[PDB]
RNA sequence: GCCCGUCGCUAGUACCGAUUGAAUGGCUUAGUGAGGCCUCAGGAUUUGCUUAGAGAAGGGGGCAACUCCAUCUCAGAGCGAAGAAUCUGGUCAAACUUGGUCAUUUAGAGGAACUAAAAGUCGUAACAAGGUUUCCGUAGGUGAACCUGCGGAAGGAUCAUUA
RNA sequence: ACCCACUCGGCACCUUACGAGAAAUCAAAGUCUUUGGGUUCUGGGGGGAGUAUGGUCGCAAGGCUGAAACUUAAAGGAAUUG
RNA sequence: CGGUAAUUCCAGCUCCAGUAGCGUAUAUUAAAGUUGUUGCAGUUAAAAAGCUCGUAGUUGAACUUUGGGUCUGGUUGUCCGGUCGGUUUUUCAACCGGAUCUUUCCUUCUGGCUAACCUGUACUCCUUGUGGGUGCAGGCGAACCAGGACUUUUACUUUGAAAAAAUUAGAGUGUUCAAAGCAGGCGAAAGCUCGAAUAUAUUAGCAUGGAAUAAUGGAAUAGGACG
RNA sequence: UAUCUGGUUGAUCCUGCCAGUAGUCAUAUGCUUGUCUCAAAGAUUAAGCCAUGCAUGUCUAAGUAUAAGCAAUUUAUACAGUGAAACUGCGAAUGGCUCAUUAAAUCAGUUAUCGUUUAUUUGAUAGUUCCUUUACUACAUGGAUAUCUGUGGUAAUUCUAGAGCUAAUACAUGCUUAAAAUCUCGACCCUUUGGAAGAGAUGUAUUUAUUAGAUAAAAAAUCAAUGUCUUCGGACUCCUUGAUGAUUCAUAAUAACUUUUCGAAUCGCAUGGCCUUGUGCUGGCGAUGGUUCAUUCAAAUUUCUGCCCUAUCAACUUUCGAUGGUAGGAUAGUGGCCUACCAUGGUUUCAACGGGUAACGGGGAAUAAGGGUUCGAUUCCGGAGAGGGAGCCUGAGAAACGGCUACCA
């Protein structure tokens, strides 16, 4: 979500240490480097097939996937390029013995390779220290569509 | 600070303290076993009742499977060995039934007059 | 706070030294070195608890200034050396040479070893990497690197030091059917045949190890090395030899065994 | 000082963290460099773990590269020209990593001189074959070409000079020099 | 018999309360801003290398640019290196100043309570259909209980009048 | 429009209670120490007090919300005989 | 309780309780099912909002794979001790598995090792034999890997790995007994020698089995499933 | 080792409370007190104040010695035995105490650092400093400064100013050093199949680039560049590559820089081996140092989940970073840690925010059927603090306080 313009910024942003040789003439001129993500996680084609930079993603960035590679579904998506994922959970007491609903939400990055909407599940991996909250990272949008294609009622 | 050197109020009182036909029942054992305090009864009840504890942790569980039958027969083996229990009786579910006057007959007090020496207990 | 720390309080001395309760505030913290903190087992402990060479720490001090101890080939004057898992100490007045091998209930043991096989000293990997120069190197878990290593010794596979030299005599693959021999916490110092290696992605290896008696337990893989393959274990290992019996199967033997 | 601390900045919600301890060594970071280009000059200083950590006071020259040759040279600076940051750091004329600036360009002339020897801007036998058998490899992108002849490249400096102490970075090729020049445009 | 209130005396608990109250601390406007660190300079002092002319009694192995030696050694002067106080911006920011503000304390004239009571006045409300049945809600009034409207309830003084 | 029998819905009585219940009584106030169908709410001796305060709501009356300090050995409930 | 016989005040003798201790004060836990999850009350004793709506919460009908066989591992009682108070089978048992076959897949393949004979290539070392194996073209893959493909997701429960030590429970042991402690034990008493356990801690994460329970999900514009 | 009694009544059965009852490595006190083992002990109130003394310093065969010290006697015609003093080294960031803060903070387990520093630790290890190559410091470069010699001050103090000498593992500079291979330069000949005499540069750190760091299998047609062997039809064949779940990783290259780091003008014991018979060239056992890689001690962050009371706190954060982004700046490093520009997020009745706490967290403690409650200042593990609040030097490690600077008290 935002999003599109590639470079707009007062910087022009590339993928740093990553060239695109003006002396060599390939058709791709962009040489798009990617990152295979490993735990059975796999690299989406919007990755590789598309444009953005972005410092901050696991495929195209070096945002190194690791540790608690949690879920939960989607609640905010406003802000750019993050995501807040709603982890809900049950708490044990025992003196009642019996469960609390608790809540957590986890403000989470995209790599913006997925789609993501709100009332959607996704598991998202741990990395690095993004920013100030986010410690974690879209990895896999599970509801894809989730009735996104079909609606719709009259035959 | 080596550690704290551990330590139990061992010998614990009644809760209450008046029971009439106790305090009867406890003077007939320290006239009986020469006991100069309470205290040399509870002594012996606790301690019994410690082993009691454990028969009772141990019998909730099925004798057959481990702890009950190992720890249950060390806690055997000991009081055999102390020789609180008898020889007919060695199935735990015995154990549960020693008595705090079976441990006092056990005691050097009274195993001195038992075999002779003293006369007369105390 | 402010940086490392120095000392090491007898409560919190870690359990496998079986340091004694009370007779001290703390303990012998020991030194930096090639094993962790807790992993190691310093020789305040070995010559004074356990061997009972010297009565007390001056004894040890002294028996270190003067100078036949000799831990792995080197000789060490350090009270307290992180003599870890592995470590051959020799004794050369008495002759008592000792690998450093874990009793099965968990805690270390005196194994008065050889003349003789106490000579290598089997050892971990670790790395497999490359340093400058482009030399590939490994490491052991248990201390050393070595340079030079044949391109097939691979991770978490043991290797043989020639230890006087320090080179490579051989080494032992890590695959299914090889006897290892164990170092993490509850199945500390058991052996087994291995069965199963559970990849795990991020979350710790995982392999699956009958013993002679067959009782399969699982470890993980930093916890575990290997000794060879089965049959023939490399080390000379001590009476009990990693098989781990039950509590009834340990008060039998004792019960049973009354010789006077 | 000027410490990195996560204590303050009150929290993820709003709630104003109450002040745990007081701000620690291992936290800090000092005052910024911001390296001018007058008289070179650097001071060191002690950071963590003992490490010289350079850092560079009006640092004048840096090594300047290429990407189509693969070369740099002890190329001096003229000024900054260009900071996608702030433009705060174009009139102080205060250096730093990723700003666009101005190489000198006679060295990367000479060179250029031995490398093909065909000249930017508008003797012996067996050389004339290896003359003959370099050049017409890289024809340059027209807006270097011009530079070249300007005795003004616009370079990208990708060193951090307050850390490093050398202030070495990176001449614009392509894409990227085709977008800084847009900006300078923009703001000229 | 029980008993309810007004009004009295004797103690104490809290309450409110003018105080432009007071304190302590927490936050906090504006102004100042100690002191270091970085930073712009600044150069007390200390020296190397320059062949820079000595007196020097072999100032390198026998009158002589010593068969001139890190030669006797200061006027050089150039070139450095290190380098104090001092000092230009920053920055961190104690604390003060003079306010503003929350929290907790704490004097407070006065008021208005409430509770114990030895036992006193004034009645005697309720309990018996308690001598106008009690109640509740809610208005008004009184010297106090209380009373009186309205509505309600019986915990009513009635589980009852048939055609 | 009745009679009579049985039925879904409504409003209440009689007897035994073997079931409840402190009992009065209750076919629910039963299926509860043989303790668990689901849910919301309220109470924790009496007073002080539905007061003080602070909200909040009201034209106001007042409401909603709601204290302790202090005080006291009983306050009750149901029934038994007088 | 105490107004001249006060069994309660105050003193002597008795006596009780505890005993090198016992009282007193404040907390606090128990008792308190007087805080109640287990486990309380609410017609009248305190307590059901005047009533209805109502979001969060919490709770929420039933329904999808049941049954039968066929072998095959154990594990204690039995049947004698077959034995030098202990041990090995059968006549038998229940109990817990495992493999399967039942309209039935347990995730599926691209390949590595196809262990094995479903074999039959020469047919026989050989009691008159289907007792027995030197043996390799088609080829049963579960005997393991090592890489795909993509997993409806949870709760729930399992054993496992981890939950520092002391504490806690607890095994061993003559600190004289214990409270404890990690000691100790036996020789020619010239040297040798057992130990220093085990368990718990259940909250979260990690591991693997299980698929009832409970939720969740899939094909109804089939844009569905396969080839 | 599941236990109840007295009390409202004329008496009854309840509701109910009070009262008892037992126990507290739970405080206090009141009596009383012979012994044995063991043994807490200024936390609670004032994280209030502190006389005095002490609690951190350290030298070996082995860094620096003409103490005008002690030795003293059968190694010193530069030194060698002991050694005050001092510089250098290292340590003083450990332990100890305490609990004021502090309520998602700390802390516990759980991960992670592919996100970092790490003196010490024990493992590893640098022919390339030279810069044209017919006469150059290398068998050893420089002057300082201390302790000392005195010259002194002061009312005080672990205050030290001047001169004279005097060192170093202190501080600066600074030599050798190949062979090969690879990359930039080059006297011509002979019309192609083109091919070379010879000159310069190339350690390690550093900096950015740029390339390699591969890997799902077999077989072609021929278009541009056109190479090897031609047994002059044409063949082309044997063509490199670690680790992880995962990288811009390890590591290797091309290009350079750089107020050009490092690459021993260091030290104690041992006195061997060849004679080209010089005092030649040679060589043992150690110490410290020194490079990045390792490891250890750790270190910072960080993942998940978990706190006591309060709605008489329902909104809070966002001017003065709140939430996200792009870029920088800083840091050892990640990051709203800081700065610019931009977007409007972020949390909340599954109690945000606020307040309270006679709250340091955890391990644990007492109680003790089961479920629990209350306590945990306190012997272990974390965290904080050193009258407050700041700021910093040195150092691997300090925002140290038995360091310093300041302001308040
Ligand atoms: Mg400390
Ligand atoms: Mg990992
Ligand atoms: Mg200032
Ligand atoms: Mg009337
Ligand atoms: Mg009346
Ligand atoms: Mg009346
Ligand atoms: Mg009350
Ligand atoms: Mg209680
Ligand atoms: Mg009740
Ligand atoms: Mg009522
Ligand atoms: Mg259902
Ligand atoms: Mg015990
Ligand atoms: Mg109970
Ligand atoms: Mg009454
Ligand atoms: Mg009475
Ligand atoms: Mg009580
Ligand atoms: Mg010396
Ligand atoms: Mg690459
Ligand atoms: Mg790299
Ligand atoms: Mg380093
Ligand atoms: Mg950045
Ligand atoms: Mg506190
Ligand atoms: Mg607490
Ligand atoms: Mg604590
Ligand atoms: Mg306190
Ligand atoms: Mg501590
Ligand atoms: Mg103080
Ligand atoms: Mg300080
Ligand atoms: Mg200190
Ligand atoms: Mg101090």
């Amino acid at each position: 979500s935002t999003e599109l313009t590639v470079q707009s910024e007062r910087a022009f942003q590339k993928q740093p240490h990553i060239f695109t040789n003006p002396k060599a003439k390939a058709n791709r001129k962009t040489k798009r480097w990617y990152k295979n993500v490993g735990l059975g996680f796999k690299t989406p084609k919007t990755a590789i097939e598309g444009s953005y930079i972005d410092k901050k993603c696991p495929f195209t960035g070096l945002v190194s996937i690791r540790g608690k590679i949690l879920t939960g579904t989607v609640v905010s998506t406003r802000m750019h390029r993050t995501i807040v994922i709603r982890r809900d959970y049950l708490h044990y007491v025992p003196k009642y013995n019996r469960y609390e609903k608790r809540h957590k939400n986890v403000p989470a990055h995209v790599s913006p390779a997925f789609r993501v909407q709100v009332g959607d599940i996704v598991t998202v991996g741990q990395c690095r220290p993004i920013s100030k909250t986010v410690r974690f990272n879209v990895l896999k949008v599970a509801s894809a569509t989730g009735k996104a294609n079909k609606q719709f009622a009259k035959f | 600070p080596r550690a704290p050197r551990t330590y139990s109020k061992t010998y614990s009182t009644p809760k209450r303290p008046y029971e009439s036909a106790r305090l009867d029942a406890e003077l007939k054992l320290a006239g009986e076993y020469g006991l100069k305090n309470k205290r040399e009864i509870y002594r012996i009840s606790f301690q019994l009742s410690k082993i009691r504890r454990a028969a009772r942790d141990l019998l909730t569980r099925d004798e057959k499977d481990p702890k009950r039958l190992f720890e249950g027969n060390a806690l055997i083996r000991r009081l055999v060995r102390i020789g609180v229990l008898s020889e007919d009786k060695k199935k735990l579910d015995y154990v549960l039934a020693l008595k705090v006057e079976d441990f006092l007959e056990r005691r050097l007090q009274t195993q001195v007059y038992k075999l002779g020496l003293a006369k007369s207990v105390h | 706070a402010r940086g490392p720390k120095k000392h090491l309080k007898r409560l919190a001395a870690p359990h496998h030294w079986m340091l004694d309760k009370l007779s001290g505030c703390y303990a012998p913290r020991p030194s930096a070195g090639p094993h962790k903190l807790r992993e190691s087992l310093p020789l305040i402990v070995f010559l004074r608890n356990r061997l009972k060479y010297a009565l007390n720490g001056r004894e040890v001090k002294a028996i270190l200034m003067q100078r036949h101890v000799k831990v792995d080939g080197k000789v060490r004057t350090d009270t307290t050396f992180p003599a870890g898992f592995m470590d051959v100490i020799t004794l050369e007045a008495t002759n008592e040479n000792f690998r450093l091998v874990y009793d099965v209930k968990g805690r270390f043991a005196v194994h008065r070893i050889t003349d003789e096989e106490a000579s290598y000293k089997l050892a971990k990997v670790k790395k497999v990497q490359l340093g400058k120069k482009g030399i590939p190197y490994v490491v052991t878990h248990d201390g050393r690197t070595i340079r030079y290593p044949d391109p097939n010794i691979k991770v978490n596979d043991t290797v043989k030091v020639d230890l006087a030299t320090g080179t490579i005599t051989d080494f032992i693959k890590f695959d299914t059917g090889k006897l290892v021999y164990v170092t993490g916490g509850r199945n500390l110092g058991r052996v087994g045949t291995i069965v199963h290696r559970e990849r795990h992605e991020g979350g710790f290896d995982l392999v699956h190890i009958k013993d002679s008696l067959e009782n399969t337990f699982v470890t993980r893989l930093n916890n575990v090395f290997v000794i060879g393959e089965p049959g023939r274990p490399w080390i000379s290992l001590p009476k009990g030899k990693g098989i781990k019996l039950t509590i009834s199967e340990e008060r039998d033997r004792r019960r049973a065994q009354h010789g006077l | 000082g000027i410490s990195r601390d996560s204590r303050h900045k009150r929290a993820a919600t709003g709630a104003k963290r109450a002040q745990f301890r007081k701000k620690r060594k291992f936290e800090l970071g000092r005052q910024a460099a911001n390296t001018k280009i007058g008289t070179k000059r650097i001071h060191p200083v002690r950071t963590r773990g003992g490490n010289q950590k350079f850092r560079a006071l009006r640092i004048e020259t840096g090594n300047f590269s290429w990407a189509s040759e693969g070369v740099a040279r002890k190329t001096r600076i003229t000024g900054v020209v260009y900071h996608p940051s702030n433009n705060e750091l174009v009139r102080t004329n205060t250096l730093t990593k990723a700003a666009i600036v101005q190489i000198d360009a006679t060295p990367f002339r000479q060179w250029y001189e031995s490398h093909y020897g065909q000249s930017l801007g508008k003797t012996s036998k067996n050389t004339e074959r290896k003359w003959a058998a370099r050049a017409a490899e890289a024809k340059i992108e027209h807006a270097v070409d011009s530079q070249f002849g300007a005795g003004r490249l616009y370079a990208a400096i990708s060193s951090r000079p307050g850390q490093s102490g050398r202030c070495d970075g990176y001449i614009l090729e392509g894409e990227e020099l085709a977008f800084y020049l847009r900006r300078l445009t923009a703001k000229k």
